[PDB]
DNA sequence: CAGTCCCTGTTCGGGCGCCG
DNA sequence: TGGTCGGCGCCCGAACAGGGACTG
């Protein structure tokens, strides 16, 4: 007997159709088992072929979780609503969010299930559960109240998220908090055993108004990857050959970049392993690079309209390089990662580790969540991706096939 | 209240703004127009078809095909019009079952709801839409108008409409019997239950009974008490199934359609009979005008075909899924972009095979299409059994790990053991990761003018060997490729190459042993040949060395 | 600095097979 | 006679996307 808040599509929009895909016998025991005592406690309700509008639903169990979780791929949907989110009930941004020593994140999708749906837009909240081979037909269902991984949910919401939060936030003020989808960002400065203390404190404060979550980030300690040239006591033709190509793509971005010296080196024809000194004027020329590459990017600033980039490139041995961009060449950041799981045993699931490890640490930095220029053929990724995804959130992702003339981004 | 209700219906809208089919009847041949009018006349009586006062301005036509291996006729409505202005659903029917997917069941029955889309309600404000005229011996004789009361056969809401009344009706049935077996296919039912072969039967007629409260019928003819079940296309015994038998068009002359037919037939057939190969046999279809046309069987279509009908002649069959046990796929290579594979548990009784032929890319290697392969079983696999197969593969450990670990796009295989059944599947060549000592370095280029299709493609080398070609008919990317290609017929056994093409780098380090290109095939052919290769790439135009040099000559 | 042309890869609708 | 609907599979060709290199 709450108020339903009226939503709409963006103009000239229709709802999501969107074909469900194939779900393995695990997931989708857990999704029949997970949907029956939604349907028992009328968060959701079977529906017709009637309703033309179909989601993709799929199961993820969260990092050490072993509890499966109903996961639900809006991404059709939410951009189809993108302006009522952003435009009319967002939520602005902490810049300290990513300067704190720490930063916990909990699942609070769950208190949405209390809010009622607008029962106009309940239609395009329809998802189908698929059998194994195909024994029945799909069993589809809609929404009946706020589903978790839409962008309305944490919208609507955001009026009764403040007063609950309200109490908390004044005790301690310092504290940070920023919403993102089902998910709640808590950033202290305080050792570690108070940071623990005082979440524990806000869990209690979310259980008395109707979730126990334990992933812990640090962005401070978070660091970027420069560009970096190789230290030599002798050079080869074919190592000064490298080097100018990379300085000369490198000056795409870092305009006083010069090869002049250095391509001085190469005049004539000569055999790829003929060792040649440096002169001089090339050893400062290539000093004055490796100052420049320390340098920050001329007018590098985030633009709050315009979309996240990401870029990946496979290194090889488990090491996986990545920029963040709105502009090309302009990069707001850049990184590297090794040694994540699957590490020299599963691209698939290291790539899958990567995307979310970059994606959260957008969330954190913008508020936003980049669109992903992935180096894997499509029908790779789709065949495995959903095995190894353990956020609630789905980044918006290409495909692209660039092999690498030059290592710009590692060594 | 003339007509009674039966069973819940579903809201049917039309697409907003839009009203209904308006659109004259065909010219019926008078033999058809004897069975239409005689079972139409019938549904009346039931209550499925009503009659219709001129108030009804709808018109839609209609016409009927006798039903396959029967007396009975079906009663078709060419709906085209009003699907088109009708509401859009989403399709329930997701795929079809497979019987590899079956476990073994003590007692199996298959029945058959009789009359399915007569009973199932159409939407009562929508019913005034189906209207269309009957015809008559003569065009003297008018002819009745009547509306659908029922689902009717031809419109686009029909079969979604059905599957998901159906579920819904099972569904109680199913929760009161959580230990039987129900595959639920449009109308066909298949029953299945450990249960001796008395209770079994229990069960069934009980189904029946539940059936016929919500006015379901199961004739007896449609019922199948004894096996072999015939179900889905296939036959089915206790622990073995097969598909129904084929016949393939014997024709001394081949037109087009025949070829779809023939290829359409191997496709069905090749889901267990193993080694099914239609390459060649497509390859006749390729870049045709007419179906009619005729066209004459190459050798290579021919040979094909030959042994094709042979692996049809012996009787094959799939066996039945066994939770307990593993699942295993194993591949071959059967040559030209051809790749077949086994599902099984226990070694050679197959729960079924299939191929993957596609050719992806302008070039590609071995690798890549196995891991496509392997692709396509897993997700078949996950379809049926919601599990993803041990792997046999005929590539070695070693290769695999060497392919993976070095390319530049994320790539995997799950779980897999190496089979030693050649042909193996291997890199035929390796570039080098560092330049070789004491081998000739050939610096590359090539140019052509976009106008008048000409250019030139040479080399220069650090030992003063040097040569420039000019070509016809190419383009920049051409003589890029043409460059490397002279080096590498003009070097000795190991080489170092340095080119300032992106487009050829890209090409030559994905390890290609096949192209769609003539011109890769032969730098394939030298790569192979050699020990060591080196590759490199440096920009063009920024005064480097011998690419300077080479770059002038041939821009020339 | 636009505008092409190469070249590649994707998508989508057509035909056939198969199931109601 | 030629003619309907939905689902899935294959193989095809055409239409479209987009990234580089080169032309003014
Ligand atoms: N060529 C076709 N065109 C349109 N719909 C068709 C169709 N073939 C089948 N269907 C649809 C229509 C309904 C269903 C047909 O199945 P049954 O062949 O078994 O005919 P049923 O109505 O059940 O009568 P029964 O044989 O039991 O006496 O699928
Ligand atoms: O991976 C591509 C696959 O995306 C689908 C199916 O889930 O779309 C989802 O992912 C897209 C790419 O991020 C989004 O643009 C889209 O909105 C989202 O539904 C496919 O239709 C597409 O083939
Ligand atoms: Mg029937
Ligand atoms: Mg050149």
């Amino acid at each position: 007997p709450i108020e339903t808040v009226p939503v709409k599509l963006k103009p000239g929009m229709d709802g999501p159709k969107v074909k469900q895909w194939p779900l393995t016998e695990e997931k989708i025991k857990a999704l029949v088992e997970i949907c029956t005592e939604m349907e028992k406690e009328g968060k959701i309700s079977k529906i017709g072929p009637e309703n033309p509008y179909n989601t993709p639903v799929f199961a993820i169990k969260k990092k050490d979780s072993t509890k499966w979780r109903k996961l639900v791929d809006f991404r059709e949907l939410n951009k189809r609503t993108q302006d009522f989110w952003e435009v009319q009930l967002g939520i602005p941004h902490p810049a300290g969010l990513k300067k704190k020593k720490s930063v916990t994140v909990l699942d609070v999708g769950d208190a949405y299930f209390s809010v009622p749906l607008d029962e106009d837009f309940r239609k395009y909240t329809a998802f189908t559960i698929p059998s194994i081979n195909n024994e029945t037909p799909g069993i589809r269902y809609q929404y009946n109240v706020l589903p978790q991984g839409w962008k309305g949910s944490p919208a609507i919401f955001q009026s009764s998220m403040t007063k609950i939060l309200e109490p908390f936030k004044k005790q301690n003020p310092d504290i940070v908090i920023y919403q993102y989808m089902d998910d709640l960002y808590v950033g202290s400065d305080l050792e570690i055993g108070q940071h623990r203390t005082k979440i524990e404190e806000l869990r209690q404060h979310l259980l008395r108004w109707g979730l126990w979550m334990g992933y812990e980030l640090h962005p401070d300690k978070w660091t970027v990857q420069p560009i970096v040239l190789p230290e030599k006591d002798s050079w080869t033709v074919n190592d000064i050959q490298k080097l100018v190509g990379k300085l000369n793509w490198a000056s795409q971005i870092y305009p006083g970049i010069k090869v002049r010296q250095l391509s001085k080196l190469l005049r004539g024809t000569k055999a790829l392993t003929e060792v040649i000194p440096l002169t001089e004027e090339a050893e400062l020329e290539l000093a004055e690079n490796r100052e420049i590459l320390k340098e920050p990017v001329h007018g590098v600033y985030y633009d709050p309209s315009k979309d996240l980039i990401a870029e990946i490139q496979k290194q090889g041995q488990g090491q996986w390089t990545y920029q963040i961009y709105q502009e090309p060449f302009k990069n707001l950041k850049t990184g590297k990662y090794a040694r994540m799981r699957g590490a020299h045993t599963n691209d698939v699931k290291q790539l899958t580790e990567a995307v979310q490890k970059i994606t959260t640490e957008s969330i954190v930095i913008w508020g936003k969540t980049p669109k992903f220029k992935l180096p894997i053929q499509k029908e790779t990724w789709e065949t495995w991706w959903t095995e190894y995804w353990q956020a609630t959130w789905i980044p918006e992702w290409e495909f692209v096939n660039t092999p690498p003339l030059v290592k710009l981004w590692y060594q | 209240m003339v007509p009674i209700s039966p069973i819940e219906t579903v809201p049917v809208k039309l697409k907003p703004g839009m009203d209904g089919p308006k659109v004259k009847q065909w010219p019926l041949t008078e033999e058809k127009i004897k069975a239409l009018v005689e079972i139409c006349t019938e549904m009346e009586k039931e209550g499925k078809i009503s009659k219709i006062g001129p108030e009804n301005p709808y018109n839609t036509p209609v016409f009927a095909i006798k039903k396959k291996d029967s007396t009975k006729w079906r009663k078709l409505v060419d709906f085209r019009e009003l699907n088109k202005r009708t509401q859009d659903f989403w399709e329930v029917q997701l795929g079809i079952p497979h019987p590899a997917g079956l476990k073994k069941k003590k007692s199996v029955t298959v029945l058959d709801v009789g009359d399915a889309y007569f009973s199932v309600p159409l939407d009562e404000d929508f019913r005034k839409y189906t209207a269309f005229t009957i015809p008559s011996i003569n065009n003297e004789t008018p002819g009745i108008r009547y509306q659908y009361n029922v689902l009717p056969q031809g419109w686009k809401g029909s079969p979604a409409i059905f599957q998901s009344s159906m579920t819904k009706i099972l569904e109680p049935f199913k929760k009161q019997n959580p230990d039987i077996v129900i595959y639920q296919y449009m109308d066909d039912l298949y029953v299945g239950s450990d249960l001796e072969i008395g209770q079994h039967r229990t069960k069934i007629e009980e189904l029946r009974q539940h059936l016929l409260r919500w006015g379901l019928t199961t004739p007896d003819k449609k019922h199948q008490k004894e096996p072999p079940f015939l179900w889905m296309g296939y036959e089915l015994h206790p622990d073995k199934w097969t598909v129904q038998p084929i016949v393939l068009p014997e024709k001394d002359s081949w037109t087009v359609n025949d070829i779809c037919k023939l290829v359409g037939k191997l496709n069905w057939a090749s889901q267990i009979y193993p080694g099914i190969k239609v390459r060649q046999l497509s390859k006749l279809l390729r870049g045709t005008k007419a179906l009619t046309e005729v066209i004459p069987l190459t050798e290579e279509a021919e040979l094909e075909l030959a042994e094709n009908r042979e692996i049809l002649k012996e009787p094959v069959h799939g066996v039945y899924y066994d939770p307990s046990k593993d699942l295993i796929a194993e591949i071959q290579k059967q040559g030209q972009g051809q790749w077949t594979y086994q599902i099984y548990q226990e070694p050679f009784k197959n729960l079924k095979t299939g191929k993957y032929a596609r050719m992806r890319g302008a070039h590609t290697n071995d690798v890549k299409q196995l891991t496509e392969a392997v692709q396509k079983i897993t997700t078949e696999s996950i379809v049926i059994w919601g599990k993803t197969p041990k792997f046999k593969l005929p590539i070695q450990k070693e290769t695999w790990e060497t392919w993976w670990t070095e390319y530049w796009q994320a790539t995997w295989i799950p779980e897999w053991e190496f089979v030693n059944t050649p042909p193996l599947v291997k890199l035929w060549y390796q570039l080098e990761k560092e330049p070789i000592v004491g081998a000739e370095t050939f610096y590359v280029d090539g140019a052509a003018n976009r106008e008048t299709k000409l250019g030139k493609a040479g080399y220069v080398t650090n030992k003063g060997r040097q040569k420039v070609v000019p070509l016809t008919n190419t383009t920049n990317q051409k003589t890029e490729l043409q460059a490397i290609y002279l080096a590498l017929q003009d070097s000795g056994l190991e080489v170092n190459i340095v080119t300032n093409s992106q487009y050829a780098l890209g090409i030559i380090q994905a390890q290609p042993d096949k192209s769609e290109s003539e011109l890769v095939n032969q730098i394939i052919e030298q790569l192979i040949k050699k020990e060591k290769v080196y590759l490199a790439w440096v920009p063009a135009h920024k005064g480097i060395g011998g690419n300077e040099q080479v770059d002038k000559l041939v821009s020339a």
